[PDB]
């Protein structure tokens, strides 16, 4: 029964990073007064950028739900590698909506004051979706080499 | 840095901040009212932006300066005194400590002009928490200290105006207004510190930090250049203490302050800002205007930050007194020269 | 057995993500254009994000290198030698990874307005990467003598 | 056990200290206790060699409650934002300020999503729902539960605070109502649709705990 | 046994929440009051709004009194904490928000009776989530005495 | 048996209540009376009602006292427990918000003299979550039971 | 036995002691900084501290009062409930420590002003310094059901 | 048992003497600065710190006078109501030395300007020590009672 | 038997040694500045960096003679009195250095504008170090009863 | 077998990547605020960065050579000395970059005005790396006896 | 137990810590005193230079009480290093922190008056006594610490 901690645990980081990324993303999209131009044009990125990063957690928390049973090998014990797969992918989803969050409001600040520095900003925010990926992947290289 | 914490205060008191300096005029309305001349065009121009509310209440078949100090006037205490009364806590304490920090300058100009027969109907528009229909006719007509100790606990929380009317109330500061108003913007610049150190860790303050230190030197440099050839005294308090101590010194800003042609202070501390070595105001003023505004616009679109609430004050202090300049000196007939420079920043 | 040593590959890449995510944030924050535009920045200040996300890209490769080594069951030899690994690649990326952030936005800052600046900038960075290198080698010599426990 | 008036009074004491964080100065968070909790955690489980961890016995059922506590907690401090934009801008416009009230609907489903999980999540009994250790054997179907509706309430209350966070900026966001408000209502709805799917992904990867016997 | 403190939770959550509920809401009605004294009615709808959270935090404390001390076990005294946490939460939430949202209701309609409709549509439909929350406490406590 | 504590605690809590809202009337009866020197007696009000709330601690701990015997089990300990810390919170509570509705009063009572009613009316309400906390720790000692 | 209760035997009269010891600061301060501009009103000014300094006489008794019960050996019975009084005997004196430190600071700062609140200012110091015989009742209470064993 | 009594006798003590130390501080602070306006003021103000200093010798007597009680053999009852007259002796001394501090420079400052203004500061300091006394009887009344046996 | 009593003695050096090191530090910095301004004074004021700088040699000696009454056996009950009365000598120390830190600014910047204040200077500061006695002579009274046990 | 060792590997690159990390920023964060005025020292100012991140190979070096002497059989005699010796050469390079980063901060910051003290602060550094070479030469003999446990 | 190897790092880390804040403490008065005149910058370098031979006396403690080091571990060899090197590395940390503060007050005051450089290098070396004393008492705990089993 501990290692249905990590698995419910595991989007919970993911969610609230993504929470947090979206409303950070989202709060700083008010001004400046020109709302059919350039807000929002290319400013939407991280908003649907960061809400993908709980499906890592969602999926690999009902994966590794689906895995495990009561009536498969639990007497180890051996179940506290599920809270390390799960905290690894929601520690990396919570930090890549949480970085996620300040490249948008970053690249949504600095949009609006220079009009050719609008390529800067999701080049480098593009770069800050691959933060999530490795724990999702470490967490389904964990429950693949399991049981 | 920022956006890791929770403020139930902080969100509502930064929306309504930003709602009111998202519909505020720019930089293109003010280059093109500055740009044409007539009293008809300039009150059918300014009608489309914030200040339409208050110069359409009150306004006549002329331009006169009386309704565009009671624009700016009638607008500060909406945009100032109404964040006030409906916030609480410490964002509602800083803003009340940044209002009482200008409020420390401001009621002592009044102070100050008291003894020159000077009204709480005869001062211009300036930062304050409340309007002067509460405690600026009781502050201003106050001359005694101990009235003004009284008046300034009367009020929630306290200011920082006591300790400097107890300084002031032995004469340990000046005679005159040049060595009260420079030891007024050093106290302000220490309690601006003071609760910059305070409630500094909350979020990741950058632009505030920067905004603050070259506000400093700025505020230092003003001060030593306004009283250039002015036969400033080396040994009173007319400088103001910067984070600074290894460019600019206080022996380099009292030498420089002085009528000696001892500019170069300023060109060695120059290169990193917009100002420079020079013997024009004008250039200085237009170069120290430029230097405020960089770091300002950044936060007019940033939220979730307390940085942003004091750059919208000075953002909002140097918007009302460009468009008083603006509107007054369109208002005269005339063309702005130093005015129409220091119009986008 | 215990069975306990399984949290340090997933430990690996927390401190890593978090100081590339801090490195990437501090980097994009501060002043980049003055009047109009600037004097070709944008183009220069895109490589703190790759800079500051190459150790969580090494700290991918040590937790998956734990991953591999942590195994379905194994002795409690092997659990206690595998983790720790994690927390020195974390620590050391993210204190490479906040050095590259405080010197991502100085650098930027400093680099907005003159653009000489980015060599020194740039090396400054590059020379604070090889925090997360040096830990994940540390990782990876401790990860790889974590197999064939007994 | 011990640990039954200790989880309690520890759940109490950090929701009684995070109350009271926000209030008036009269009591806050020791900030202490979480390095001296790792300092006796880490110097007990390094000397001597033994396994240090716990051991859940017999409730398991806090969680059923904590969802919808914890969706209704997170969703009703979502409002007091939303709610007080309008009132922060008054009288400066008679736009789509007084007309952008469908983020409040969606802060009110947020309280009854994670509840009508908890409701479903219990039926014939209300001391256990599933197999419990206390008269048999096979507790981890009732210990899901409460890490179950946990992430599932935790998720609700981080939806219904960033649903009136969108909607606080999202009141009228230009100067007045000449300019269009969906921009804000977008992003609303974008951090809108994280409850229902984390309720989504939180219910299907859950399981069932009803009907126990 | 330790389900004691969950039944005073609700209350105690309920009563802070209503306590600076009602403290904020008579602080924005005395600031209110003092500009025009034909508000007092309309000021007086936060205090009265958010005052009525204790009812159900106190029917929910005596209904879960009631289940102690009679028929109790070492699994019958887990409800009530997490009823007692809901409804505490929600009335605790609920208040802290009927406050600011009181004080700026009692502030935007002490300009122009405009907001006023604003602030009482949004302060009466504020109490869904603790009757929300109030429902859970009622069901929950409906269901217990299954072991004895 | 560990029951005191929580006998102590409604107590403590009623009294820290009490004190809060006898400081925080004394905190606006300064500046109320430093405006106008015509009202010494019609301050007085909100510290009175605040101090009401401590004879509900006074009380429920000498009513919970008196029950201490000799021999006692453990099974009431936890139910006194419960009963006095939500006694002691909701008179926290209350006293808590009878501090700033005091202030609150006094100042509003000060300028203008139609919100005495209104202060006067806020801070007799304000007892309803020590009364209701009051009621519920009353109820779980009336059903306190299993001695020895 | 445990041999524990003295701490509740302790922390009335250290509760009550803080208490009267914050309010007397607290009260000498307003008075000490009122005593300079008038010298009329400093007899009025220190009735605060002398009336806040009355309050650990409570805690003094009531600390002498379970001590003199309590030798070298004793039971657990009494260390439960003599915890209880004296803890609620703490906080009823700390907090009316703090009430009539905060009242006596307010009446010594509102004093120098206008000298009309003297009434007020007493009456509320006289009404604020009544929460200490509610825990010393009780404490008393406490102490006749303390001394049954033992 | 473990013989751990030492903990009460130099709680006395630490609370005693960081108090005496706060308090010889704050007038010792007040007292330089108001000996420059004045220069016959400068030996009336050495009094407040050697008033200040005297309740630094209740823990001092409290502790050598349970410091002899220990011996080499203890039990699991007698110790612990010398933590409970050490904490409330030291709590009581502490808080009267941080009141006696600024009680002290609030009276230095003001009666530096009127020496009038003196009688209030020496009399609220005089009238500060009444908790030390008592904490000091109480502990004294702990203390007589904890040595019964060796 | 755990043998871990040296941490009794280890603290009254530590806490003697930041005390008198924090006293050292804060009249260094008052004599600095105040030395600065003119260098006559400085040998006046060099006597608060002795005064607070002896401390240590109770601390020392305390710690020495607890280290030489230790033995080459110790038990589970043989580490309480040096921990009291370390902690004791220490927290006396660290009063003492702390009262005499800002009892020696504040007279070194008062004596450095007039130079009358040394003689209420001197016996302030000279009469502050009595924390440190006290508490050396309880801690040489507790280390007393450590020669007799194992 | 039983071991609890495999942290103190890991834990030493931790402290030394940290203040190298944080010297490295406050080094270039002078060094990017000293190279907008001057384009002449900030090819000078650059060597305290790489100066400074020459620490971390201590304890690299440290971290793999203690992994090289890791045996097969975990006992009392090899566990808890690596992190002791690891925690020593972290704990020196950690202070060494923290006095590191005031250092060439400050360097940076006095020679952007006036660039003289520049020898002055790399010799600053130079003998600010002896003192996390002292505790590399601790952790190297604590990490030399680290193998043959039985 | 066998947990003496952090208390005898400690005695190190504590004096590197020290050293290391009284380097920071003496460079960061030693760069504003350097900008208002370069002409006493070798004098405001005793500072760094006197705080960190606070490290040598804890670096020779842990030698020596390493070098006492048996080979089995047990109860009685990790109690009384874990306070020997806890008092020498406090003793230390509390000298370099009076080291930098009398090291920056001596150096930022030394920028005006040159002549105080007496009375600044007579207070700021006059903190060695702590450190001297805690490695003592160091020693004497060291040497009662043999035999260990």
């Amino acid at each position: 029964f501990f290692g249905f901690a990590g698995c419910a645990a595991a989007m919970v980081l993911s969610c609230l990073g993504a929470a947090i990324g979206t409303a950070k993303s989202g709060i700083g999209i008010a001004g400046i007064g020109t709302f059919k131009p350039e807000l929002i044009m290319k400013s939407l990125i991280p908003v649907v950028m960061s809400g993908i990063l709980a499906i890592y957690g969602l999926v690999v928390a009902v994966l590794i739900a689906g895995n495990l049973s009561p009536t498969e090998d639990y007497t180890l014990f051996n179940g506290f590698m599920h809270l390390s797969c799960g905290l690894c992918v929601g520690f990396a989803c919570l930090s890549s909506g949480y970085a996620i969050g300040m490249v948008g409001d970053v690249g949504v600040r600095k949009y609006m004051h220079q009009p050719r520095l609008f390529v800067g900003i999701v080049l480098i925010l593009i770069f800050s979706e691959v933060l999530g990926l490795y724990g999702m992947i470490v967490a389904l290289i964990l429950n693949t080499r399991g049981s | 840095m920022e956006g890791v914490y929770f403020n139930i205060d902080n969100g509502f008191i930064e929306g309504v901040v930003r709602g009111y300096r998202n519909g505020l005029l720019s930089n293109n309305q003010y280059i093109n009212l500055t740009q044409c001349d007539t009293l008809e065009d300039l009150k059918l121009q300014l009608s489309s932006t914030d200040y339409g509310n208050f110069l359409s209440s009150v306004s006549s078949e002329s331009l006169t300066t009386s309704l565009i100090q009671e624009y700016a006037s009638s607008k500060l205490y909406h945009e100032f005194n109404y964040i006030r009364d409906q916030s609480s806590g410490s964002t509602r304490k800083f803003m009340d400590y940044i209002t009482y920090g200008y409020m420390i300058d401001n009621v002592a100009l009044m102070i100050t002009g008291t003894i020159h027969d000077r009204d709480k109907g005869e001062i211009l528009q300036r930062c304050h928490p409340l309007g002067w229909f509460d405690t600026l006719p009781t502050l201003s007509v106050a001359t005694d200290l101990e009235s003004l100790y009284e008046t300034v606990l009367v009020d929630t929380p306290l200011a920082p105006y006591f300790k400097n009317c107890f300084d002031t109330a032995e004469e340990l500061d000046d005679m005159n207004i040049e060595i009260i108003r420079n030891k007024l913007y050093k106290a302000y610049l220490e309690d601006f510190y003071n609760f910059v150190t305070e409630e500094i860790p909350e979020p990741a303050k950058e632009c505030m930090q920067t905004l603050l230190g070259f506000e400093a030197d700025r505020r230092s440099i003003n001060i030593a250049l306004n009283s250039l050839q002015s036969s400033d005294i080396d040994p009173d308090l007319k400088s103001d203490l910067l984070p600074n101590i290894g460019k600019l010194y206080p022996l380099a800003t009292f030498h420089l302050a002085q009528a000696q042609d001892f500019e170069g202070v300023r060109a060695a501390l120059a290169n990193v800002y917009e100002y420079r070595g020079f013997l024009e105001t004008g250039n200085l003023e237009d170069h120290f205007y430029q230097l405020e505004m960089e770091l300002c616009r950044d936060a007019f679109t940033q939220q979730f930050a307390i940085s942003t609430v004091w750059a919208w004050m000075k953002s909002k202090e140097q918007e009302v007194r460009n468009i008083t300049w603006i509107a007054e000196c369109i208002a005269q007939n005339q063309r702005e020269r130093i005015n129409n420079y220091i119009s986008v920043y | 057995a215990p069975f306990f040593g399984a949290i340090g590959c997933a430990s690996a890449i927390i401190f890593t993500s978090l100081g590339a995510a801090y490195g990437t944030a501090k980097s994009g924050v501060g002043i980049c254009a003055t009047c109009v535009l600037r004097p070709d920045l944008l183009f220069k200040n895109i490589v703190p994000v790759i800079m500051a996300g190459i150790i969580a890209i090494y700290g991918l490769v040590v937790s998956v290198l734990v991953c591999y080594s942590l195994g379905q069951k194994q002795a409690l030899y092997t659990g206690f030698i595998q983790l720790g690994a994690g927390l020195s690649v974390g620590l050391s990326g993210l204190a490479a990874g906040f050095a590259i952030g405080i010197v991502g936005d100085a650098g930027v800052r400093g680099s907005s307005q003159q653009p000489r600046l980015f060599v020194g900038m740039i090396l400054i960075l590059i020379f604070a990467e090889v925090l997360g290198l040096y830990g994940l080698i540390v990782a990876l010599l401790l990860n790889s003598r974590a197999t064939q426990d007994v | 056990m011990n640990k039954e008036s200790k989880d309690d009074d520890m759940s109490l004491g950090k929701f009684s200290f995070s109350h009271f964080l926000y209030y008036l100065v009269l009591i806050v968070v020791i900030v202490y206790g979480l390095y001296k909790l790792f300092t006796g955690h880490g110097s007990d489980i390094n000397f001597g060699k033994f396994l240090l961890r716990t051991s859940p016995y017999m409730w398991a059922n806090l969680g059923i409650a904590l969802c919808v506590g914890l969706s209704v907690v997170g969703a009703a401090w979502g409002i007091f934002i939303t709610g007080s934009s309008m009132i922060g801008a008054g009288v400066r416009a008679p736009r789509i300020t007084t007309k952008n009230l469908i983020s409040i609907i969606f802060c009110e489903v947020v309280a009854i999503y994670g509840l009508i999980i908890a409701i479903v999540f219990s039926s014939k009994l209300t001391v256990a729902t599933a197999e419990n250790m206390y008269s048999k054997s096979n507790l981890y179907t009732g210990y899901s539960l409460f890490w179950a509706g946990i992430t599932v309430g935790a998720s609700n209350l981080i939806c219904g605070i960033a649903v009136g966070i969108t909607g606080a900026t999202a009141a009228i966001s230009d100067a007045a109502d000449s300019a269009l408000f969906v921009k804000i209502l977008v992003i609303e709805i974008f951090g809108s649709i994280l409850g229902l799917l984390g309720l989504i992904v939180g219910l299907l990867m859950a399981g069932k705990a009803s009907e126990f016997q």
